[PDB]
């Protein structure tokens, strides 16, 4: 067994460049942020790399956001992510340049993308960390919760590499863009293409045109079973835009046929950190907090006094969501304007 | 149409709580479970099986204990189950314990489909599944909210943050599985048959996979140290009052007060 065994001769640490509409992901700015601190430990460069159709000005603003060098990997078929096509491209990549790590944002698809190079270049894999450190040789040290968030675990890939992991969004800080910066593209062509396996038949955006989304937006205002009826989710579509926020709902909520799935917050949903999470008539499962505890201020409304959310709300009400959403509502358009 | 659901015994993570006010881990109420996500997994499997007529076989890999889980599969209509148990495989990181599963499919013969869990809610990695379909050299689609059948086909609604989707592929393939329905009731009966079964336990040996692939000589991987979070405990002001108005009218005062809403 000496697959994916280390040469000694790697070098640099690579951030993967997912994007959407030919843009960078928020979290690859993240990546490139902790990265280059990590670069800087180590003497070694910082990469990004990017695998599309179309490379437009991207990487002038991944330079400018912290990269050394830009790998650019450009054909048709790179359009949408695939598993196929994107393990392909990078693992070609990692063969000819031999980085020293490879870290990539935990999203949807990126802990989709993560165990397939990791496999097929059969190394050692981290998981959504969150806190990440160098030795002066370019070992990283992977520290990562675990066991639903109770556990924290410190690891390290010795000898195999690339040392890969993924990295949990919105924990690291990007870097303001610098103009100032320079850095190397490099062109890298294919050498086998492949047929992707796996076809997409339907791909339809979940917001729409110049609407807000849960994954950003600074105001959450979240519905769970205790809003009783899908009806009453217009109590939080009113909250959300009195402070220009969105509406997210709990798992059940989603069962109960009053949001789409899209907008579910928790550990099998989306994790948002909004300045403010309105939690109206969710309990706080386990799993719901998973994907919102980290929120700056989170705000209860529960007819349950004991109701678990309550536990980590620095403010809430006992008292009935809807009659208490619309009162809240009026009294903070009235505080705003004026 | 044959099915292999990869089923993992877990501790009852959801049941795991940091005190806030000692930072210790208290475990109150955790036992071992069929890992929800293979829960799922294996609901999956029995309402194709339903559908269509499949075969379904579920595999873990653990110690003797894990038996329990197995016994719990076939409770709920499962035709077969193995235990792969030595301690060869202990200590396995993710590439070591997708190694050890690759090759017991490929040992017995790769089915048609392999359902896995989205993640094991222990280790929380999700990468056993997505490492099994390129031990294999098989398509995958991970994080199902919905599996389907057609034909020679599989159709797998996935979404990631910003589209909703769905994939088809060719069998043999891999799903990796976000959400089913909740597992099934397994009845006396079903608890019985269970009970008689037999269910084979295979070591490396027996299935001829090189120890220098499994366990930690297979792992690249190594948990250096654990630990306990630090849980800063959060001192809410709740208010609780009658009328509905004087409490939203005590709560926006201190929101405002306090620089959480502004303008
Ligand atoms: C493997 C797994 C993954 C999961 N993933 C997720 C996930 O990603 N996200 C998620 O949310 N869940 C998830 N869950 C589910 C979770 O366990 C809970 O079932 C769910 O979070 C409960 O949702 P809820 O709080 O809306 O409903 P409930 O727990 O039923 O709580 C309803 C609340 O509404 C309150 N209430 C009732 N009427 C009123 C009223 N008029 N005004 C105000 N309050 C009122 C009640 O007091 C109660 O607190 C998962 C579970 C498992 C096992
Ligand atoms: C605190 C801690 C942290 C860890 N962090 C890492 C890490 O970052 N990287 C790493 O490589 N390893 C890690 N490990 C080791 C890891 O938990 C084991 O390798 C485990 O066997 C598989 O990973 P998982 O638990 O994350 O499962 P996942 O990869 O999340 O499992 C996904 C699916 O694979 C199937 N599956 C997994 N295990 C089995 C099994 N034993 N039998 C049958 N099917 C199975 C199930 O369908 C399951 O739902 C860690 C362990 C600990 C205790
Ligand atoms: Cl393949």
């Amino acid at each position: 067994n000496t697959k994916g065994l280390k040469t000694g001769n790697e070098k640099d640490l690579w951030v993967y460049v997912e994007h959407y509409k030919g843009e960078p992901v928020h979290v690859v700015y993240e990546l490139l942020g902790e990265c280059r601190k990590l670069a800087d430990k180590c003497n070694q460069k910082l990469a990004a790399v990017l695998i599309t159709d179309d490379a437009k000005d991207v990487p002038s603003k991944l330079i400018a956001r912290g990269a050394d060098l830009v790998y650019v990997c450009q054909d048709p078929a790179f359009k949408y992510y695939s598993t196929d096509e994107y393990t392909n491209a990078f693992c070609e990549m990692i063969d000819e340049y031999q980085p020293s790590s490879v870290f990539i944002g935990a999203t949807n698809d990126g802990r989709d993308l993560g165990p397939r190079i990791a496999a097929r270049v059969n190394t050692g894999l981290c998981a959504d960390c969150t806190i990440l450190d160098a030795e002066e040789d370019g070992l990283i040290e992977w520290t990562r919760p675990a066991a639903g968030g109770n556990i924290m675990a410190t690891i390290l890939c010795k000898e195999h590499r690339p040392q890969m992991g993924t990295v949990r969004p919105k924990t690291f800080k990007a870097m303001e863009p610098d103009a100032s910066r320079t850095g190397e593209v490099i062109n890298y062509t294919l050498k086998n293409h492949v047929d992707d396996r796996v076809t997409c038949i339907r791909r339809e955006e979940v917001v729409s045109e110049g609407e807000m989304a849960i994954d950003d937006a600074p105001f959450v205002c979240s519905g769970g079973r205790g809003m009783k009826a899908k009806e009453n989710f217009s109590l939080l579509y009113d909250l959300a835009h009195a402070l220009g926020g969105a509406v997210g709902g709990s798992r059940a909520a989603v069962d109960e046929g009053f949001i789409e799935h899209p907008r579910q917050v928790g550990q099998s949903g989306k994790t948002v950190t909004p300045k403010i999470y309105f939690a109206c008539g969710i309990s706080g499962s386990v799993q719901h907090k998973a994907g919102m505890s980290k929120s700056d201020t989170i705000v209860c409304i529960n007819k349950d006094p004991d109701a678990p959310m309550f536990e980590i709300s620095k403010y809430g009400i006992v008292g009935d969501a809807l009659k208490i959403l619309p009162l809240l509502t009026a009294k903070i358009k009235a505080f705003k304007e004026s | 149409m044959n099915i292999v659901v990869c089923v993992k015994q877990v501790p009852d993570t959801a049941e795991m709580k940091i005190d806030p006010v000692t930072n210790n881990l208290v475990r109150d109420g955790v036992t071992n479970i069929m890992n929800p996500y293979d829960q799922y997994a294996l609901e999956t499997a029995l309402q194709l099986k339903d559908e269509l007529g499949a075969h379904v076989t579920v595999i873990t890999m653990g110690p003797p204990h894990a038996e329990s889980v197995l016994r719990d599969c076939l409770a709920v209509g499962a035709d077969e189950a193995k235990l792969v148990s030595d301690r060869a495989f202990g200590g396995a990181d993710t590439l070591a314990t997708s190694a050890a599963m690759a090759n017991t499919i490929k040992h017995f013969g790769v089915p048609d489909l392999i359902l896995c869990g989205r993640q094991a809610i222990d280790g929380d990695t999700a990468q056993v599944g997505p490492e099994i379909a390129e031990h294999l050299g098989l398509p995958q689609v991970t994080a199902a909210l919905k599996v389907q059948v057609k034909d020679d086909t599989v159709v797998v609604d996935r979404d990631n943050e910003q589209m909703s989707m769905t994939f088809t592929m060719k069998m043999p393939c891999v799903v990796t599985v976000m959400r089913s329905k909740d597992l099934r009731f397994a009845s006396i009966r079903g608890k019985m048959k269970a009970r008689k079964a037999e269910i084979p336990v295979y070591t490396a040996a027996a299935l001829e996979i090189p120890l220098d692939i499994i366990g930690k000589a297979g792992s690249p991987t190594q948990v250096m140290k654990s630990f306990t979070p630090k849980v800063t405990q959060v001192h809410g002001e709740i208010f609780d009052d009658e009328d509905p108005a004087v409490a939203v009218d005590k709560l926006v005062n201190k929101l405002i007060e306090d620089k959480i809403i502004t303008k």
